[PDB]
């Protein structure tokens, strides 16, 4: 059981918070997929803050158990796409 | 038959644990491959061991042991506390086919998945 | 090195389809994988995760056929989105097919 | 603990053969539980035995026996010809902790389907 806010932008120049908030357990692993709508999707940082590399350092993200929360930077580049969050443990594991 | 690199998946009590196995030859006294994790210090090794036979009657044996072991304060290297010793033996004759003879090994490959045994051995409850 | 789908487009209701999904170099060992595909209105689906060896299998809570199957002869899988995890054993996943 | 009618699923060189099992009670003289196919003639059932045991250090072993019969043109009764053995003996000690237990089961459970041993059993090879 996941949850992210609702869709915005506010400006290309800022940062922008995403709560992934969970209700089942207390996670240490939760995984940020982006999905640009040409291709199937691109993940990024997960469990955690590992960072894969061929996605920029601008990206990050923090949190816990029932917490997390994603954010990039200032004068953020254009070609916004919507970003997805999943989890680890609970084997439906949406 | 030619032995290789044997990688595992999705193992133990959450299935988010992997495991590889390198060979490690073959004893020419007594006929038995060896397989074992590359850890850091040899001995501690998840090592697991295989050897088929010839004749009376066929049979094939399995024998795989972890160690666990923990750093005692009195001195720096670690020392091995305890072990978890396993095998099968499977015991075949001239005339079994293919078929009964992959059956037994899918009926225990099958069977150790149970929720009997996952009770029978994760808490050691008897019946 | 990348991995592609393939599959019909027409079936009818009642009936049944098998997805097929070939690798490209990744030796199809080694590695666990899953299916999802998405509807056009939302993208992260299900999960049917098959182990790496055929073992541990779990179908998602709509299990009625939908039966997933790997044969290590062509590299490929059979199923009755194609994507696969890495190398250590986890649950998220990288690579993924069309 | 309370054991009930195990039932396989898809075992045997295809998938496509299934398995139940029903009890058949509790041996008191060595506390070994027993579980067999619902055959026709007793003689020819196969049978799946579990013991786990008390202290030294723990022992659980599973005793998986198969009989396959054909008519002698002598009787009219089926007479058995052979059998295809196999147990596990698994051994661990007091300081067992419950994940290191179930590592060596689900180890040894998606080892035999190996691509080692399917090659090991199915045709007799070394390696």
């Amino acid at each position: 059981v996941t949850q992210s806010p609702a869709s915005l932008s506010v400006a290309t120049g800022e940062k922008v918070t995403i709560r992934c908030i969970t209700s089942t357990d207390i996670d240490d692993d939760m995984n940020w997929y982006q999905q640009k709508p040409g291709e199937p999707p691109k993940l990024l940082i997960s469990e955690g803050n590992t960072l894969r590399p061929g996605v920029p350092s601008r990206f990050s993200s923090s949190g816990y158990g029932t917490d997390f929360v994603f954010t990039i930077e200032n004068t953020l580049s254009e070609d916004v796409a919507d970003y997805y969050c999943l989890q680890s443990d609970n084997m439906p594991l949406t | 038959a030619k032995l290789e690199t044997v990688t595992l998946g999705n193992i133990g009590k959450d299935g988010k644990q992997t495991l590889v196995l390198n060979p490690r030859g073959v004893n020419p006294t007594n006929g038995v491959a060896s397989l074992s994790q590359a850890g850091a210090v040899p001995a501690l090794e998840k090592r697991v061991t295989v050897s088929v036979s010839q004749p009376k009657n066929y049979k094939v044996q399995v024998k795989i042991q972890n160690p666990t072991a923990c750093t005692a304060n009195g001195s720096c290297d670690p020392s091995v506390t305890r072990q978890a010793y396993a095998d099968v033996t499977f015991s075949f004759t001239q005339y079994s086919t293919d078929e009964e003879r992959a059956f037994v090994r899918t009926e225990l490959a099958a069977l150790l998945a149970s929720p009997l045994l996952i009770d029978a051995i994760d808490q050691l409850n008897p019946a | 090195v990348q991995l592609v789908e393939s599959g019909g487009g027409l079936v009818q209701p009642g009936g049944s389809l098998k997805l097929s999904c070939a690798a490209s170099g990744f030796t199809f060992s080694d590695y666990g994988m899953a299916w999802v595909r998405q509807a056009p209105r939302k993208g992260p689906e299900w999960v049917a995760f098959i182990s790496n060896l055929a073992y541990s299998i779990y179908y998602a809570d709509t299990v009625t056929g939908r039966f997933t199957i790997s044969r290590e002869n062509a590299k490929n899988t059979l199923y009755l989105y194609c994507a696969r995890q890495n190398f250590d054993s986890s649950f998220y996943f990288d690579y993924w097919g069309r």
